[PDB]
């Protein structure tokens, strides 16, 4: 009776040690991987300067990729672009065209094969 | 079958050609600088063809020596 | 270590321990706050991994077998051999030789001078640091 | 137990008359294991355990659906269709209770897509068990709703099968029937369109 | 004919119909680029902005007055307002000039644009400065390259690329000024 | 999963309204299905001891037993909630003595002490009022 | 026999017997007088007998 | 099932049931040992998922009505 | 909780203590394999807190090895009993003392 | 977890303020001057308020 609340306190106390360690693990990773993202932002600039940026084009075939995460403690990231996938997928496909849906990251292969399974290759 | 440059008529895409030339530049660097070469050369991912919407397939790559210069 | 108190404190301890164990309990206290990071794979700010490997070799400095108490001058040297950075930074497969190798290879005069003065003088830690670097352990 | 059992055994239906007794039982410091509520539980055919934590959500009547029992909830007494949607409502409310601390310490982002449907449905039926009373209309302002039995069984089939996954959660809050959640889901979207409705100006009234 | 005007601010109209209003409009890569190509400027004299890029490193975004690029039809210099050019580059030495100073990166290939507003972009995959290459490995690699000739055409495409890159690198280290 | 034996004491324990009586009723109902099938000496004579229950629950349970036919093999001892505390205390022993007639004569009995948690409360009332000193939760020692 | 009260959580999950004992368990301020007044409001007018 | 024990075990059940309930008793323990890892849902190497569809088909096997013994 | 994993005899390997667990009595190789088993079993008890939050996939193979070894040790402490064959079916085994020190 | 460098301008003026508020909360005591050398200070309330 009184020990069940005592060792449940032991459960939540070191979960507060796990998720405080995990937050600094993700903060160190975000710090060193921030400079790699600043570098790769340069090379995408000459191509939209040259080829433009035409999202609302009429195609017969289109490959949509959804770049999700792999481990899933990210909390509202991989679900948010699967909302933004179908918000972008359905607004561009009304011509009766073919669509291949790809996902990078296996949190999408758990999330997109049930909302778009017919077009997931 | 096709036409174009020498890589394109050999079935080699441009991204594989320009990566084969890319790591071949990285192989001849100085050893303080060649240490930073196989970091950005290693390919570590896996793929799975979803032919059905039901299950996957295979094909996993653990290449730390760059893009495959062999046929594909 | 975090729950054990002494209300008399350092005022009734060995002066050769008081200057060495003052940093021992601080670096053990830093090790308790970073104690959840020990179970991780994704390293942190090598300012915390500096705590984590030094702290986890400081706890092994306080292990002791039963019915064999240690004289005080042999404890203050073996804690000097871990708080001053003479730690087993060698790959720690070789624990059985190098754990006791400090008090057995360092010459017994430094225990007589530390016991009689009760303090690591400036004329003695220069020979303690001289004696600590010539630890042989040649079977390993 | 023999003082309470001496009193409670006199309140019965006999062969020459029935007493439908409704007793309120106070649990002394919200302790259901207190010996005076625990003794009373064995003397009743239908217990309606009210919860202090359900009422803090604002759900009224504050009935715990997973602590209230009845001997009538038996498929050979109430029919198998009323019984099956009661046990399905209690199934998804227990499954939402099993997720209550994962949703606390990890949020709803890490549940499955088949359990986020469990959470969203059970968050709907625990608003749909809420109801305004004709005696609470004085201090709440909202008029009371009497719901018939068949409108409850058909209304709770619909939130279980998935017929009302379109509607928001708060459309189910404090309405009578499953008709009234549809007529409140419209009014919640007439109201967000009514910010763009008109600019109210009171003109020329100082001399009328 | 230009009867179908797609675009980022035109994507929003179809997206306010089929996609819900719960989601704000998704971003586009043009919303992060301040510099374009068709809107003139950026020259104002004899200097012009040069953007040298690998996927992993921004090597320069300064303004130069001469850029010497190794095109597939030979080396060519780019002065202040060059003709708009999409020039495919072969393995060779990209040479940047701001004045009396010169930095010579040896690139592995990858295109180079000159734009109608005078901005230029060099888009390579690996750009090594010549003091980061040791020439002892280069001649032992071309000798390993121009010797083994497999009859598979995917390898002789890779062998021609190895021959063309290592030869231009050998002449890049013997051509010291 | 939890197979019972023929002379075994098996506890049915749980919270209120978790189906404890229902497991024991399904035991007594099932013996009537088996007693019309076995040769005359593997028959099981059930005894239901209803301690501390209300009297309408017991009548609701006799009605289930006479319409099943299980009341041909069943004794029901019922010291209900209105009875005195020494009657609820003594009803497990009264019902066990009735069930020991079948054990002591070569037959097989099955006794269900429904609410043995309510016998101990009835015994606590007797012992506290005989002024025997209380113990854990004021129970006798 | 069932006794319908017009209350959704009562009629569905724990229905009331027409001649049975009914308990409303509560903890000081949770609403077991408002519930018992609503049962007076809902079932006592529709009853043909005498209330006490 | 994890808390309900019996002192007799064998020799006090049906011999026909003893052949089929033995592979029910541990196979429900394989269902419970992995149900505390059903929040991540990565269900690796098709083993901690295979016992979920068979462990859920054994608990629904044991569900039965009231006043209808088998 | 040992028994609910199906491990029998349901001996807590940590909470069990003896006066004979002493290297001056049972020898220093019986002793260190006893303390080595309790070390890897206590290490597994301190890792199961973070395995239920993460999944035992990022432990970088020094704590994936101490989980894989301790999980073998929990099963290898179980044993068929000769008096328990009448309700589990498998015949019981007597293990000698040198055959469990070298096995562990 | 991030660093002192990226702190905002209005978020590192307070850090430079709170660091010297908490230094000015310390004080030498007259009863401790017999073994610490520095003499003690009696600070009036009028000098405490304006000083902070
Ligand atoms: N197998 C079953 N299937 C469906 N309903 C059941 C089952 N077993 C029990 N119930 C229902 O659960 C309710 C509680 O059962 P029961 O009265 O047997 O439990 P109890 O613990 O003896 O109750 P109390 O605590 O009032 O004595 C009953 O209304 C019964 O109809
Ligand atoms: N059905 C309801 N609707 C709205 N408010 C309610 C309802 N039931 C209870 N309340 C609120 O809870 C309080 C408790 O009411 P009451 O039943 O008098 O207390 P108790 O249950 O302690 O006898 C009331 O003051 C009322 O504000
Ligand atoms: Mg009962
Ligand atoms: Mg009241």
């Amino acid at each position: 009776s009184n020990q069940a609340v005592k060792q449940r306190i032991r459960a939540i106390k070191n979960i507060g040690k796990i998720t405080k360690a995990m937050k600094m693990v993700a903060a160190s990773k975000m710090k060193n991987a921030q400079i790699a993202v600043e570098q790769s932002r340069g090379l995408v600039d000459p191509f939209v300067r040259l080829f433009g940026d035409f999202p609302a084009v009429n195609s017969n075939k289109s490959v949509v990729v959804a770049v999700t995460s792999d481990k899933g403690l990210c909390g509202g990231l991989n679900s948010n672009i699967t909302k933004y996938t179908r918000a972008t997928l359905a607004t561009t496909e009304s011509e009766g065209k073919d669509v291949v849906v790809v996902s990078i990251g296996d949190k999408g292969r758990s999330q997109l094969t049930r909302i778009e399974s017919q077009r997931y290759q | 079958a096709p036409s174009g440059p020498f890589y394109r008529v050999a079935g080699m895409s441009y991204l594989r050609y320009s990566n084969i030339c890319a790591d071949l530049l990285r192989n001849v660097l100085k050893e303080p600088f060649k240490a930073k070469a196989q970091a950005r050369q290693a390919i570590h991912f896996r793929q799975a063809p979803y032919v059905d919407g039901k299950a996957g397939a295979s094909k996993v790559y653990e290449l730390e020596n760059g893009i495959p210069k062999t046929a594909n | 270590v975090g729950l054990s108190v002494s209300r008399v404190g350092s005022a009734a301890q060995f002066p050769g321990m008081k200057q060495v164990a003052g940093t021992l309990k601080l670096e053990l206290a830093q090790y308790r706050e970073v104690a959840a990071f020990a179970q991780f794979g994704s390293d942190l700010d090598a300012a915390t991994q500096y705590v984590l490997e030094r702290g986890a070799r400081l706890t092994e400095m306080l292990k002791q077998k039963q019915f064999a108490p240690i004289p005080i001058e042999r404890q203050t040297v073996a804690v000097y051999a871990a708080t001053k950075g003479f730690l087993d930074k060698v790959r720690v497969q070789d624990i059985v030789a190098a754990e006791e190798a400090v008090i057995s290879q360092v010459n017994p005069a430094v225990f007589k001078i530390l016991k009689a003065n009760g303090k690591i003088t400036p004329a003695l830690d220069a020979h303690l640091k001289a004696e600590l670097r010539k630890v042989k352990l040649p079977g390993a | 137990a023999t003082d309470l059992g001496g009193l409670q055994e006199r309140i019965t239906t006999t062969t020459k008359g029935s007493i439908t007794s409704v007793q309120a039982v106070y649990v002394p410091a919200d302790d259901l294991t207190d010996p005076a509520p625990a003794t009373t539980f064995a003397h009743l055919d239908a217990t309606t355990v009210l919860s202090r934590s359900i009422a803090e959500l604002g759900i009224y009547p504050a009935v715990d659906p997973l602590d209230s029992t009845s001997r009538m909830l038996n498929p050979n007494v109430i029919g198998a269709e009323h019984y099956n949607v009661a046990r399905g409502v209690q199934k998804v409310l227990q499954d939402y209770k099993n997720l209550q601390d994962i949703i606390a310490i990890l949020g709803m982002d890490e549940l499955s897509e088949e359990d986020k449907l469990t959470v969203a449905r059970a968050r709907k039926i625990q608003r749909f068990l809420s109801q305004p009373f004709q005696v609470a209309e004085v201090f709440t302002g909202t008029p009371g709703k009497y719901v018939d039995l068949a409108d409850t069984i058909s209304g709770f089939q619909g939130v279980l099968t998935g017929k009302y996954d379109d509607l928001p959660e708060m459309a189910f809050y404090m309405v009578g029937d499953i008709k009234e959640v549809k007529e409140k889901a419209d009014k919640m979207a007439k109201d967000i369109a009514s910010r763009k409705e008109a600019d109210n100006k009171k003109v020329s009234e100082e001399l009328k | 004919e230009a009867a179908a005007p797609a675009g980022p601010k035109e994507f929003t109209e179809v997206w306010n119909k089929k996609a819900p209003s719960t989601l704000i409009v998704p971003e586009f890569p043009s919303n992060y680029t301040a510099v374009k190509a068709v809107g003139e400027g950026q020259v104002h004299g004899d200097a012009f902005p040069v953007n040298f890029y690998t996927p992993h490193s921004i090597l320069s975004q300064a303004q130069k007055d001469t850029v010497v690029l190794p095109g597939v039809d030979g080396y060519f210099g780019v002065k202040a307002s060059h003709v708009p050019t999409i020039a495919q580059l072969k393995p060779g030495v990209v040479e940047l000039h701001s004045g009396a100073e010169s930095e010579k990166f040896f690139v592995s290939g990858g295109f180079a644009f000159v734009h109608p507003n005078g901005v230029t972009d060099i888009c390579v995959l690996e750009a090594a400065t010549l003091d980061q290459v040791d020439p002892a490995a280069v001649k032992s690699a071309l000798a390993a390259a121009s010797a083994a000739q497999p009859t598979d055409e995917f390898e002789q495409a890779a062998n021609r690329a190895a021959i063309e890159l290592y030869s231009a690198l050998e002449s890049a280290v013997e051509a010291k000024a | 999963l939890v197979p019972i034996g023929r002379g075994q004491r098996e506890l049915i324990i749980g919270d209120r309204q978790t189906g404890k009586t229902a497991v024991a009723i399904d035991a007594i109902i099932h013996q009537k299905n088996c007693n019309e099938q076995v040769p005359k000496a593997q028959r099981v004579y059930c005894v239901y001891v209803a301690v501390g229950q209300k009297r309408s629950t017991v009548a609701q349970l006799v009605k289930l037993f006479t319409q099943t036919g299980a009341m041909r093999y069943t004794i029901m001892v019922s010291a209900t909630a209105s009875d005195a505390a020494p009657l609820q205390f003594l009803a497990p022993y009264s019902g066990c003595a009735m069930a020991e007639y079948f054990r002591d004569t070569g037959k097989h009995g099955l006794i269900i002490y429904d609410d043995l948690s309510k016998q101990s409360v009835a015994y606590r009332q007797m012992s506290l009022l005989l002024r025997r000193p209380p113990g854990r939760e004021a129970f006798p020692g | 026999e069932i006794l319908v009260t017009g209350i959704k959580v009562v009629d569905l999950l724990a229905p009331y017997q027409r001649g049975g004992k009914i308990g409303l368990f509560g903890g000081a301020g949770v609403g077991k007088t408002v519930l018992i007044m609503e049962l007076i409001n809902n079932v006592a007018k529709a009853h043909g007998g005498f209330s006490v």
